[PDB]
């Protein structure tokens, strides 16, 4: 199945989507009527094909000269989100289900972009160095102008926890220079290590009802939660516990037995970590209606996270912040405050109880499950809609 | 390296329609 989850990162109408169908034909589609002429509020999802050619996007060597065939090497799949400054949180949540990154800035539009720059601060933090750079509107500039631009991007580049990740000028539309990123995704990014006997652990970002508009209830289809494993090989014929749970206040986590585990095109008896996977279950697809298991963590039976909405935090954060242009000064944090949370997939509205010298004590309205100790992005509302501060670990 | 890259760019710059 799919190999490693690959994220596309990028600034709002640059072509996010279009450089993932350049890649691999799939569409995110782009929908809801908002978004069919604008931008997409779920993750855009595509599967591309790695067959080398060693004597590709097809499985044959009848293009490149030499008629021995493309010989395999990986199936990956894409974790396209929103690059824009309002609708940070899927981006969050996407971050902290992927194993590696895809830069993408045009040729005509500035280096200092704000939301490419916030982006990069995210992936930084959440362990995602492994950034293959694209350069993308190039099919519009000159023959210096985008050298220069080049040159101004690795002056940029030099302070960042990216030290030499590398740069490919790509068109997404015509259809040029793959290739090299092709050969990246093998060389610059291996796929780190995931396991069989490390704690099985889906944390959801989709929820689907396949339930179509005509059909008989004679012959009706369960919910689909559309998640990531990132630790533990979930078979097929397994009972699970869903545990951020179901609203009375109070929650309590819900059940379901695996009706599939679907993956790539086909259903298979498998789902190996380190792949997104739409998971059916004997659960309501009235539950997976449109937006409802975002951000929710999923359990083989006979299992305890826990949901937790008092949190000991370990707060780390910025001088100066972004989202703007007009970089602002960081502010120490305020107590009582609503903060925005992201942890793993959650995107919690927070309130500080108390803030000490690199710890903090916080107050959930939405309960969240910590297994481990849980990575944090931190997000807050100074300028309306929320900018990233800094990040933090539950000491747990 | 931003070298490796410099042909590629010039590659590219060739096959333009």
């Amino acid at each position: 199945q799919a190999t490693i989850n690959i994220g596309t990162i990028g600034h709002v109408a640059h072509g996010k989507s279009t450089v993932v169908r350049a890649i691999s034909g799939v569409q995110t589609v782009r929908f809801k009527d908002e978004l069919e002429r604008n931008i997409t509020i779920k993750l855009g999802y595509a599967n591309a094909k790695i067959y080398k050619c060693q004597e590709e996007i097809s499985p044959k060597c009848q293009r490149p000269g030499c008629p021995g065939r493309y010989k395999l090497v990986r199936h990956v799949s894409f974790v396209d989100c929103p690059g824009h400054d309002i609708l940070m949180s899927t981006m969050l949540s996407g971050a902290a289900v992927m194993d590696a990154a895809l830069l993408l800035i045009a040729g005509n539009e500035s280096c200092p972009q704000p939301q490419t720059s916030e982006h990069l601060a995210a992936i930084e933090i959440m362990k995602l160095k492994h950034v293959i750079i694209l350069q993308n509107k190039v099919d519009l500039m000159r023959e210096e102008s985008a050298l220069e631009h080049q040159k101004s991007i690795l002056k940029f580049i030099r302070g960042t926890i990216a030290d030499g990740a590398p740069i490919v000028p790509i068109s997404a539309q015509l259809k040029y220079n793959i290739d090299a990123v092709n050969e990246f995704i093998v060389k610059t990014i291996p796929v780190p290590p995931r396991d069989f006997m490390i704690s099985p652990r889906l944390i959801v970002i989709r929820s689907f009802d396949v339930n179509k508009p005509g059909a008989e209830i004679e012959d009706l289809k369960g919910g689909v939660a559309g998640g990531s494993i990132l630790n533990g090989v979930f078979k097929l014929g397994d009972e699970i516990e869903i545990r951020p749970g179901i609203v009375t206040i109070q929650c309590k986590p819900i059940f379901s037995n695996i009706v599939s585990l679907f993956a790539e095109q086909n259903d298979l008896k498998f789902a190996v970590p380190g792949g997104l996977i739409g998971v059916g279950t004997k659960v309501d697809p009235t539950l997976c209606r449109a937006d409802r298991l975002v951000g929710q963590v999923v359990g083989a039976k006979g299992h305890l996270p826990n949901i937790y909405t008092d949190i000991e935090i370990n707060y780390f954060l910025l001088r100066r912040l972004l989202g703007v242009k007009k970089q602002a000064k960081v502010r120490k944090l305020e107590p009582n405050e609503v903060l925005m949370v992201n942890i793993g997939s959650t995107a919690t509205g927070a309130r500080v109880v108390a803030v000490k010298a690199d710890m903090a004590r916080l107050q959930l309205t939405s309960p969240a499950c910590t297994e481990i100790n849980e990575k944090i992005a931190l997000s807050r509302r100074i300028e309306k809609h929320w900018r990233l501060i800094g990040w933090a670990t539950i000491k747990k | 390296v931003g070298l490796p890259y410099s042909e590629l760019l010039s590659r590219f710059f060739n096959i333009l329609r």
